[PDB]
């Protein structure tokens, strides 16, 4: 049995980035993609697969209220170091069964936006990334 | 209720029984000293044990059938030294499509023919009989004239094989016809020439013939040979008469069930009855038994003639007044339909 | 003949995954693809084909009410085993002629979604897969 | 001289597939494609072509009222045989000049759909194919 | 020949729905709306049309006296089965030339009114529908 | 059998909301609107439909006497929890054949009117809602 | 218990805007409109909804006596700074059970009326707005 | 599953009290006062678990 009230609404999400709460978050994505290899055998019609490896992808979107990403990155990329980050996302709808809290670790961002504005338009920031592992803290 | 039962049984593969049919009821009349009265047979395995082996083989022949086995078989048994009219009087109550008696003398054949024609022409019940050697000129009876058929080293007379013929007719779907259907069980028949077979078919007989490396029904005609202006040639085919009888039975059933002695005889109720009949005909058209564009309508001419006969003054009366005039307890209707026939003759001219 | 009432409505579908009923299913797809090789003969203008093999593809979409997929996969992919699943789909419209029950076997999923939310948007999950064999339980 | 009434409406089409009438048909396509080779001559500016061969393509679309395609295909593909089919399409608009009847022969289907349903959506099936020859029975 | 007495009055109208006579009928209406397509022909300044088919639309209004429509369709509408009905409309004015009696077939209703009342107002129910076929009885 | 006295009057209507009688009710209404899909069938000029489901709609109008809706839904709606209610409507005119008593279930309201007043005008409140279920009691 | 005397009249309404009492108020109105999403659940014919949030809307009408709104918002609206206000509405009818006093917070106006006059017509000003929060004082 | 007023039991109780049942509508009987007694009836359906399995195999 399922109810309409049990669908989680995205307005109840929360994000922590490097231990600091991000109140201007708009959306969060994180997904693991598996790589497959096709197996073909002479004399048999069917085709099968085996797993090879996996990779992690995601992105963040924020309202533009301050220069959070520039301060987070700083000169670390320019100086040649390799910075990595930890993100924690929570989804807690009061009408759902419970909360869902995940920790995404070893994050490497893809780019940095310095300025993107237009007359008559409110500003937003988009930040894609890749990661390597994750942990589950609360399971719904 | 005992312990939980978990039993897995191993057994040999069993032959698959031929599929059943939705239509086709056969009434069989038999003479034996035991298990008298009406008997029912849905499956070939369920036969009364005390019956003679010859009667059991007759029942097996009836249950042989066609692409589908007949829906059900009604077996009426009498001791012997008993008049067939008693069995007929009992059988009037029941419903059936085809009737056969393997052991009929000429007197029994005459009685059965008269009974069938009386039921069809007076009792208004559409039934058919398969008889051995009868020259009846009616669309109700089918005359099967073929003697000395061999079925697995056994000889069956002309009256004896009518059971197989009735089973074959009952097992045919409404779309198809029994023309050129082959009998795998028959192994031999007496020799006959093409001219003789053609003359027999012209005289109204259903026969067996050797053709295309098998033995098969030559043609699917009934015994009607004298054609009037209104009867026509279409009434000589078994398939056409079968579909007409189905239509008659269904329409009479609904009319009797819902309208006779149930509602007052007003014009509105006549329109409602017309609508019901038209809806039934539409269903039949959807099922592809009849052609589209069928009509149902108040019969104006019959109503006008009846009103004239009753002596009312028909002058100074509008058409609507006559159409809606009270007619006591009578209802006059008319309709129009169209039915098709299957392929039976082909001409192919080739230029080399 | 055809009636408009006989067309199957997708609201009357049901899905079982690994033996457990999935009440929050949204859509289900499963399809077999055939591989062809072109045949060209010198002196003939036409072109013909011959079948080479086949492959299976499909996908599932759910409303996000719980962490079903993470529990289903768990750590099996990470540890290096090869998890395979069986799905059963049913389509039983009361106005149609009958039911249709198909078993889709030997299923391997393509990815796993950890987080996907946005403010003011109701959550959903999409999960493609591939398979090798199928069985028909109820036919129409 | 042309009239608007002479344009054929697609509601008057009919399809036969392997000798059985298909009352749930939605659309039918069948087309022959010619292959060309460009001819270029030194000293001349213009470019010409010659024909090389031809191929046939098409597709069918049906309302989902039964499992017609599965029964038609069966295990023939799985068992390794090569099934072929014949299709006859008729277009008979009462307001047009006449009828147009074509027979499409040696049809090989491209895939098989087992299940494709979604809540609140009515079902349809799409079936592309290729063929090799055709005949004309009625010409308008 | 044309007199004001011959104009049919709606007070002399009667309706049969599903074989039962309704006495609280207030108005009855049924119409066929044709579907047309614009077609432009070269050399002709005026635009022509091609006829495609029709959609049957209508409605019934009746005084709120008994729960006729609830018993007709409610429980079936929940269960997933949509019934179809036949309506007969009659119009017989004593000062007219004759009567007009049309049967409308394959009727499917658009909604089911459960409750509608306002203090100081008498009850009325409106029920739109659609149909496909019709038959002529007693034309003028 | 049909007489003018048998028409039910709206003044003889009562309503129970959440098990409590509401005596300031002015009008009540509840509505199920069927979802239909057009389907065109080959060889047929009339367009048919398929039934897909329904949506339940309704409204309540009552005199402004107290703060009923405030207490019912305000704080909970602010917190993010949406309540559901049950309404019972009765229509019992002494001149009619009998009473009508329908229960409407799973009611979710559409808005909340905090303040609405104008000088020289008496106060009224309109409240629409949505529902998915009902039950018949005392059906005529 | 329900008497016509207990219906609240709008003449006994008072408004405080930005801590100052307005005496030319003609009507006050504030409402919350919920945002809903349709959700179709497999096996259920009735469509349900999910509650996602709300938007606060309202308006004020007053006689044109003084330039209250110009001084409130004009120069700031040019300069690029949008102010927010708090409104208090009171409704106390002597023949009612009690009073109703609600505070509306975070109010943002929709426009500023500079000039509106027509010869032979008295002056009036309408001012729509939006809000986010509210508080309850003296409920009934 | 259904719940409704038990009509036959109410009619029997009213007859036991000696009231006249003639010239009375069905709604009048249904809504008649029964002192402090209430009569109801319902219907449910409960399923059972798998405990016996019969498998027939053709070799």
């Amino acid at each position: 049995n399922m109810e309409a009230r049990n669908v989680m609404s995205g307005t109840w999400g929360e994000l922590w980035l490097d231990g600091n709460k991000v109140a201007e978050v708009k959306k969060f994505q994180a997904k693991m993609e598996f790589t497959k290899e096709d197996i073909i055998i002479a004399g048999q019609m069917g085709t099968d697969t085996k797993y090879m490896g996996y990779k992690g992808k995601g992105s963040i979107t924020l309202y533009h209220v301050s220069s959070r990403m520039h301060k987070l990155i700083g000169e670390k990329i320019k100086r040649g170091s390799e910075p990595r980050f930890v993100a924690i996302s929570k989804l807690n709808d009061p009408d759902s069964y419970g909360a869902e809290r995940i920790a995404v670790k070893n994050i490497a961002f893809d780019d940095l936006t310095l300025a993107d504005w237009e007359v008559g338009v409110k500003g937003e920031i988009e930040a894609p990334f890749t990661f390597t592992e994750y942990d589950f803290l609360d399971i719904i | 209720i005992g312990l939980p039962s978990i039993n897995i049984s191993f057994k040999e593969l069993a032959t698959t029984v031929k599929e059943r049919s939705a239509r086709g009821i056969i009434a069989m009349v038999l003479k034996d000293a035991k298990a008298l009265g009406l008997n029912e047979i849905h499956e070939k395995e369920d036969i009364p044990v005390d019956l003679s082996a010859e009667n059991k083989e007759y029942i097996n022949l009836a249950l042989m059938g066609n692409v589908n086995t007949p829906n059900k078989l009604l077996v009426y048994v009498i001791e012997g030294e008993a008049d067939i009219q008693t069995a007929l009087d009992f059988l009037e109550t029941k419903e059936f499509n085809y009737l056969c008696m393997p052991k009929a003398v000429e007197a029994d054949k005459t009685a059965i023919k008269n009974w069938i024609i009386k039921l069809r022409d007076i009792d208004k019940v559409k039934v058919k009989a398969v008889l051995g050697k009868v020259v009846g000129n009616h669309e109700g009876i089918i005359n099967f004239t073929t003697e000395d058929v061999l079925v697995g080293e056994k000889k069956y007379s002309v009256d004896e094989f009518t059971s197989r013929v009735a089973g074959l007719i009952a097992g045919t779907p409404l779309s198809q016809s029994v023309t050129y259907t082959k009998l795998s069980d028959v192994v031999d028949i007496p020799k006959m020439t093409k001219v003789d077979a053609e003359s027999r078919v012209n005289k109204g007989e259903l026969i067996l013939i050797k053709e295309a490396g098998a033995i098969r029904i030559a043609r699917g005609v009934n015994s009607l040979t004298e054609l009037t202006a209104e009867k026509g040639e279409m009434f000589q085919k078994i398939k056409i008469v079968d579909t007409l009888d189905i239509i008659h039975s269904d329409i009479r059933k609904v009319i009797i069930d819902d309208y006779i002695g149930k509602v007052t005889n007003s014009y509105d109720n006549k329109c409602l009855l017309i609508v019901a009949i038209k809806s039934y005909l539409e269903e039949l058209e959807k099922s592809a038994l009849i052609e589209s564009d069928s009509t149902v309508e108040i019969d104006f001419e019959a109503q006008k003639s009846y009103l004239k006969s009753k002596g009312v003054d028909l002058s100074y009366m509008t058409l609507q007044e006559i159409k809606e005039a009270n007619t006591g307890s009578k209802v006059f209707l008319k309709a129009k339909i169209k039915v098709l026939d299957a392929m039976e003759d082909i001409d192919l001219s080739i230029e080399i």
